[PDB]
């Protein structure tokens, strides 16, 4: 079996640099039986493919339309993993990204971009927001960031901290109430 | 091959094409690219899995040998048997065999022919508006930005616009 | 890529089946994805009607021409979940299936809605569908199939 | 500016036969007969054989 | 096809010519029409013809079964008799079958080769003094009365003069 | 032929180029002559010479009729033994019958293919640096001299030198 571990920050700064990264095993991230992509969603734009790269007797990479001037995808052949790079973020970009494999399963060898192996994902936050405890009034509110536990799922305010109601933990801050 | 683009005209196929058998490369200021003819391409893979599948089913109905014995004195029917169960077999040794050449033949001139008609369905569009360098490629007269280049993918392309 | 309906409630047992019409038809790019709630999608159906690997037999893709269909012959509960359609790079907006009870009607407290079926209801955020009797909670004037 | 047309091509040292030509190395192929066995007999889709033996 | 031309750069057939498989359609000052190319034509009718008396009459020769009786205790050679005469069935079967599908292939093609060459005759006569629209039509440069949409069918477009 | 080359746009062969299969005609200030295109020769030889050693060998193995006899009250069998016989070498008849014309086809355009080919391949280079006569000639616009003659039977003609 592949498995796809990823990794890297979960927060970016707005105009800054995000950095993720998939580990593989089970398979070569330059094998000719793979293509390694990045995939993200975000309960506005749904699922949306980024990119990717992949070895053919050389190196080739494919960004998507959207993303393509700020997109770098680069696989490293020492530890066996690729990376996605993605230049000046904005609010927009706030998603969970996957790493995933496609072309393992071809018609007729033929990759029909029909991906067999995701990654667990990597929920990324464009924020500037820095840590902050919760208020309790149990009305859980002005927190940042993600995740209190005590239960409806946070709503993100025009603050740009979180709020929830449970009908209180916050280890980021270190607080409980 | 009998259609002259497969090592022909076009001397070879590209590895950095994935995701077809058939396709365009494209090259102007926003960068270069691969791009596969996914209709093109859906049409060769419904020819050939029939194919195989037909091949496969014609051979369903074929002879099957059963085992029958014969005493000492019962040489002549015997080798009769034998014979009759060898001569089946090597006639559905050949036919499984000669259907596998010719239909090989004509699966690689296909591919030929489906590149060459791709070409020229292409060739056919841009007219004079590009000149036809004699390898597999169009160059334009013309800036051809992103949309342009997707327009000859289309068989949108705007002739009179240019 | 265009998914029908956006969402659906089915029973144990019953017979569900989802549409993607597609821009232009293809049958080998076209697959279907499952994706339960955090988890990332997984391959269920590839080239419009091959089982993916380790894909129980309950279900099955059919296409033709444009229209693309995924089949569940029997649904079962663990087939709660959002069904994606996808042709090349391109995805379909999903489908919810949520596994339908009878009507309920909120109990509404201050602005709390508890306990309710179906989802839509007017007044926020929504839990997911309870586990065990299948209503849904919402977190003032409720208007509701089944107040102030 | 220019635009291309081009064809797959792959690693694959699948070769093929034809008519006018053997051994052309094809991008993708499919073999279509069983050459093994597991050198037993067997039961016969859960029906045992009468093995006879000496 | 393998050509390209029928239900290719050639969209769709003709209702309006009758009176061959092949031919042209005139556009000009005078009026308008259709015309069959009778010598395509005329080839196309002699080649599927000779084919399909080819094929009726290669399947001449083949197995006919005669009844033969067997009593109780001749149950090996009843077999024999009835696996002998099966298979000769279902080899002929095959044959025939495969050799039909084989030969209409052949036969569309054939067709789709007929109008690509009738299209690159008219082509490779009218050169540079017309407009090759890349849907089987040609925009002539100069007026084309009768006369001469006749000498284009002809084989006689005299190009000089143009 | 289903390529359009041979007894088509070309209307005859050469008596007068002996010494291969295809090849070129040159007409200049110098004089003129012809040249065999000795690599797109000697592939249709390889392939021709593989297709014949295919067919024979694939004959190789076939059925044969042994000398078998019966006696006055054995007419049953006798008969059997004689529709068996007769049945195979119909069926081996047809086969190497039908393959030989299957295959004298595909041979015949299997030419004509390597012919459109080659005119294709100089029709590539020259591109607008010459006339497309229409009958298999192209007309320079510059002088071309033997060295430059022999550049274009090479592969090397420089188009923008001219
Ligand atoms: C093929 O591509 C061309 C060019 O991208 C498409 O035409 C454009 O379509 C987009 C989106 O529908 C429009 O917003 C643009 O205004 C069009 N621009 C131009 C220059 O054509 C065409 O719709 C596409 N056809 C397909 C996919 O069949
Ligand atoms: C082919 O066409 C040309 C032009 O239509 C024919 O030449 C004309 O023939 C008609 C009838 O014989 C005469 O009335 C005209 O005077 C001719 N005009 C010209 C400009 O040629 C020619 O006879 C035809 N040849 C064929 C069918 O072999
Ligand atoms: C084809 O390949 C096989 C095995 O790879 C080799 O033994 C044989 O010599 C080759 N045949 C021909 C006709 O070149
Ligand atoms: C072919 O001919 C040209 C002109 O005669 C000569 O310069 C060149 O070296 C030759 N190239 C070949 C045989 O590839």
């Amino acid at each position: 079996q592949v498995q796809l571990q990823q990794s890297g920050p979960g927060l970016v700064k707005p105009s800054q640099t995000l950095s993720l990264t998939c580990a593989i095993s089970g398979d070569s991230v330059s094998s000719y039986n793979a293509v390694w992509n990045w995939i993200r969603q975000s309960p506005s734009r749904g699922l949306e493919w980024l990119g990717r790269t992949y070895y053919r007797s050389g190196w080739y990479n494919d960004y998507a339309e959207s993303v393509k001037s700020r997109i770098t995808i680069n696989p490293d052949t020492s530890k066996n993993q690729f990376s996605l790079q993605l230049n000046s973020v904005t609010p927009e970009d706030t998603a969970v990204y996957y790493c995933a494999r496609s072309g393992h399963i071809t018609v007729f060898g033929v990759n029909v971009d029909a991906f067999d192996m995701w990654g667990q994902g990597t929920m990324v936050t464009v924020s500037s927001a820095s840590t902050k405890g919760p208020s309790v009034f149990c009305l859980v509110k002005d927190y940042f960031p993600e995740p209190v536990t005590v239960t409806f799922p946070a709503v993100l305010q025009s603050s740009g901290l979180y709020s929830l109601s449970s009908v209180v933990n916050h280890k980021p801050s270190n607080t409980k109430v | 091959g009998l259609f002259g683009a497969i090592a022909g005209f076009i001397e070879g196929g590209w590895q950095g094409m994935v995701d077809g058998w058939y396709g365009y490369h494209h090259s102007n200021e926003q960068g270069s690219g691969y791009a596969a003819d996914k209709e093109s391409t859906q049409k060769a893979i419904d020819g050939v899995t029939n194919k195989v599948n037909s091949i496969i089913d014609k051979m369903n109905t074929q002879f099957e040998a059963v085992g029958r014995e014969f005493n000492n004195l019962e040489r002549r029917i015997e080798n009769l048997n034998k014979k009759m169960e060898d001569g089946f077999l090597d006639v559905w040794t050949y036919n499984a065999e000669l259907l596998v050449l010719m239909e090989n033949e004509r699966t690689l001139d296909f591919h030929d022919s489906n590149v060459k008609n791709l070409y020229d369905k292409v060739r056919l569009q841009l007219r004079d508006n590009a000149k036809e360098l004699g390898n597999g490629c169009f160059e334009f007269y013309h800036k051809c930005d992103n949309e342009c280049m997707e327009s000859v993918r289309n068989g949108t392309y705007d002739y009179p616009q240019y | 890529m265009t998914q029908s309906p956006s969402s659906l409630s089915a029973s144990v047992g019953d017979r569900v089946t989802i549409t993607c019409r597609t821009s232009q038809s293809l049958s080998s790019y076209t697959h279907w994805y499952q994706q339960k709630p955090g988890k990332a999608p997984k391959l269920l159906i590839y080239a419009a009607s091959s089982r993916g690997s380790g894909v129980p037999s309950r279900f099955s893709g059919s296409g033709s021409g444009t229209d693309f269909t995924l089949t569940i012959s029997s649904l079962q509960p663990e087939d709660f979940a959002t069904y994606y359609c996808q042709q090349s790079r391109t995805f379909g907006q999903g489908t919810k299936v949520e596994i339908k009870r009878t009507v309920a009607a909120p109990s509404v407290f201050i602005c709390l809605l508890n306990n309710f079926y179906p989802r839509e209801a007017k007044v926020e955020s929504v839990t997911e569908q309870d586990s065990k009797d299948s209503t849904y909670s919402l977190s003032c004037e409720v208007t509701h199939q089944g107040v102030t | 500016d220019q635009i291309c047309i081009g064809y797959h091509a792959n690693n694959s040292t699948e070769q093929v036969d034809t008519i006018m030509e053997k051994n052309v190395t094809v991008t993708h192929a499919q073999d279509i007969l069983e050459k093994t066995h597991n050198g037993k007999l067997c039961d016969l889709d859960g029906v045992k054989p009468l093995i006879l033996r000496d």
